[PDB]
């Protein structure tokens, strides 16, 4: 068998009916991005005289 | 290529490198077809394995087919290999599971004359 | 190719060979918990 | 909000098997012999 | 009065299946999610390098008895046996893992192999993140005492048990009966 | 606005088991001063949906029963038994033969043999070059004919062009043709 992807030869056998040099790859990316806030605020007063 | 695709962008940088590695390897896309039952041909007793063979593939045939795989969500090619069925996924889908011809007639009883027939339905 | 005269190896062809005739489920435990249940028949070698 | 998609082919050189005396292989030439004479549909299954 | 309260648990576990490179990507986890892109073309050339034979296709491994002395009483009995020890530690007789979790039989110890971002000791707690759509599956029930041989058939009958499907999960796909023929020492084993 | 004021409610259950299913939350909105003094109902979406088990629903496999037995006469012993998973599709079991191996002949008549079974032809012994495939043509010859001045390599991904191909399996084949006889 040929040069495929590797080195300059390999060698294949009786029992093995195949060797293939097909190149397919799959890949994925799944991200999520959140930032929560939060800012409360309360002031009273109260003067008598 | 596959993992900047991340970041893809439209890059072209890298591809460039993937044209030279396809051309340096590439993959079966396109091809036509014939019978396998064509290639015996060197062999001590050609024509009766050969008409054997063709035999087997027309009761093979006639035994699996894509009409008996359940059909795909969106107009997906179903595969037999095996004991499962894959739809194989086109441009634009995605998924583990992702018209078409619908299965054979049994075969008329055979006339007094040749003609015997089968019938296929687009279903 | 599976259906041949596959070259079985050393080790699984002793067991099997020293397997008794009769049933007897004692060493066919052995051999499938050190064998497995299944053999190759197709499929890449996709990484992960 | 947005997104994109894309998808080419390459069309790499051809490939033009010849017509008549192809030269078949060691392990289907072998496989091939083991053929029963006798129409077998099980055993001519597994050569396809 | 003041009061602050701070925490930020955050985890992960990548899995990357090259012998050598696998340390790369996976260590880079400090302050970079992210993996670097020469790391991880290395990483690819590396794993093209040393197969990862995992993601393979099944046959029955007693068909591999061809030519041996006694190959067809052997082959038959290694059926029987295969049929024995895969209806004796099925998972089934183990009880339903909580949070979807699958179980499997180690020996004679159950192990609820918890599902991602689970833990605990029946994955019951760390229920933070689900990200999937939830409930509570199916699951197959034990198979029954086989069938006597009246004319062959099997009458094992998987049905429902105690995992009900509750949470609005698919039930347990799979046949509800088998039928085949019975051996009865295979036509007294071949003629 | 604070959209999380109002938190998400748990995802429902999906409508249905393996065809399609759809699930909802919607937010937990009270009608208080904040919600109404920073115009919270118009920006605030109410309700999110998502798909869920967006697969099919693959049927069971459901083999057949076991055909009669077929007559065997091949050169081994085997007999056939075809039905129609996990459990075997077609099982061979030991034969009982009533004709044993026959119609034994040598395939080469004008050509030469090669000890591994394959038929070439006689031009192609003694000419430096494996075409048997397990170097028989080669075994001693006394001399050779130089059919090609130098070693030059082979068509990258030419094997691919010699595999068989499957319609039915979606995986083309294995190897059938050899691509490195020339
Ligand atoms: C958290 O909120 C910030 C918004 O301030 C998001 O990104 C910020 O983007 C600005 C743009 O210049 C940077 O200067 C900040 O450093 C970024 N934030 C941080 C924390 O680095 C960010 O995407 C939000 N989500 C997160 C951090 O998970």
């Amino acid at each position: 068998v040929f040069s495929g992807d590797g080195k300059d030869f390999y060698r294949l056998s009786g029992n093995v009916l195949s060797y293939t040099f097909q190149v397919k790859i799959n890949n994925d990316f799944n991200y999520e991005f959140y930032n929560s806030t939060w800012s409360y605020v309360k002031h009273t007063s109260t003067e008598h005289t | 290529l596959a993992w900047e695709k991340g970041s893809s962008g439209l890059e072209e940088k890298t591809f460039s490198e993937w044209l030279e590695s396809v051309k340096e390897n590439p993959a079966v896309i396109d091809f036509e077809l014939a019978p396998i039952v064509d290639l015996v041909r060197n062999i001590p007793c050609a024509v009766t394995k050969r008409n054997n063979l063709r035999k087997a593939l027309q009761e093979y045939a006639a035994k699996f087919d894509p009409c008996q795989c359940a059909p795909c969500p969106n107009n997906g090619r179903p595969t037999l290999s095996g004991t499962e069925c894959l739809c194989v996924c086109q441009s634009g889908t995605y998924g583990e599971n992702c018209g078409q011809w619908g299965c054979w007639s049994s075969w008329s009883t055979c006339d007094a004359t040749y003609k015997r027939s089968r019938t296929r339905e687009c279903n | 190719n599976n259906p041949e005269f596959l070259q079985l190896a050393e080790p699984f062809w002793k067991e099997l060979s020293h397997l008794p005739s009769l049933y007897d489920y004692s060493a066919y435990r052995r051999l499938i918990d050190q064998y497995g249940t299944h053999y190759l028949q197709s499929g890449s070698l996709g990484g992960e | 909000s947005s997104f994109i998609r894309i998808h080419k082919v390459m069309k790499v050189l051809n490939f033009t098997t010849k017509a008549k005396d192809l030269h078949l292989s060691d392990v289907f030439l072998k496989a091939l012999n083991h053929l029963p004479l006798e129409y077998n549909s099980a055993l001519y299954s597994r050569i396809f | 009065a003041a009061s602050g309260t701070q925490n930020n648990v955050l985890r992960g576990e990548p899995f990357i299946r090259g012998a050598g490179f696998i340390s790369g990507l996976s260590y880079l986890e400090l302050d970079n999610p992210a993996g670097n892109k020469r790391r991880y073309s290395a990483w690819a050339e590396s794993v093209t390098n040393l197969p990862q034979v995992i993601k393979q296709k099944l046959t029955p491994l007693y068909e591999l008895v061809k030519e041996v002395p006694c190959a067809s009483v052997k082959k038959l009995y290694l059926k029987w046996a295969l049929e024995e020890y895969l209806d004796e530690f099925d998972p089934c007789h183990c009880r339903p893992c909580q949070n979807g979790g699958l179980a499997t039989v180690e020996g004679t110890h159950c192990l609820c192999h918890c599902k991602p971002y689970t833990f605990g000791a029946a994955c019951e707690q760390g229920v933070l993140v689900g990200n999937q759509a939830g409930g509570v599956d199916g699951g197959w029930s034990c198979w029954s005492s086989w069938s006597p041989c009246v004319q062959g058939k099997k009458t094992r009958s998987r049905e429902c048990n105690n995992p009900p499907p509750s949470g609005g999960g698919r039930s347990c796909v799979g046949e509800t009966t088998e039928s085949t023929q019975c051996e009865d020492e295979e036509l007294e084993h071949l003629r | 606005c604070f959209c999380d004021h109002y938190a998400w409610t748990q995802w429902t259950s999906c409508s249905k088991t393996c065809n399609s299913g759809t699930q909802s939350r919607h937010r937990q909105i009270v009608v208080d001063k904040y919600y109404q003094e920073n115009f919270c109902e118009q920006i605030c979406s109410k309700q999110e949906t998502r798909e869920c088990n967006w697969q099919r629903c693959p049927i069971n496999c459901l083999l057949g029963d076991f055909g009669p037995w077929s007559d065997c006469d091949p050169c081994i012993e085997k007999q056939s038994k075809v039905r129609s998973c996990t459990a075997p599709l077609v099982a061979f079991q030991p034969c009982i033969p009533s004709k044993l191996c026959k119609i034994e002949e040598a395939d080469c008549k004008n050509k030469f043999r090669c000890d591994s079974g394959r038929c070439i032809a006689r031009k192609l012994e003694c000419n430096g070059e494996n075409d048997c495939g397990d170097n028989s043509d080669e075994r001693d010859c006394g001399r050779t004919k130089a059919v090609c001045t130098r070693k030059y390599n082979p068509i990258p991904s030419v094997q691919l062009m010699g595999n068989g191909f499957h319609f039915l399996a979606g995986e083309p084949r294995g190897e059938v043709l050899d691509n490195s006889f020339t």
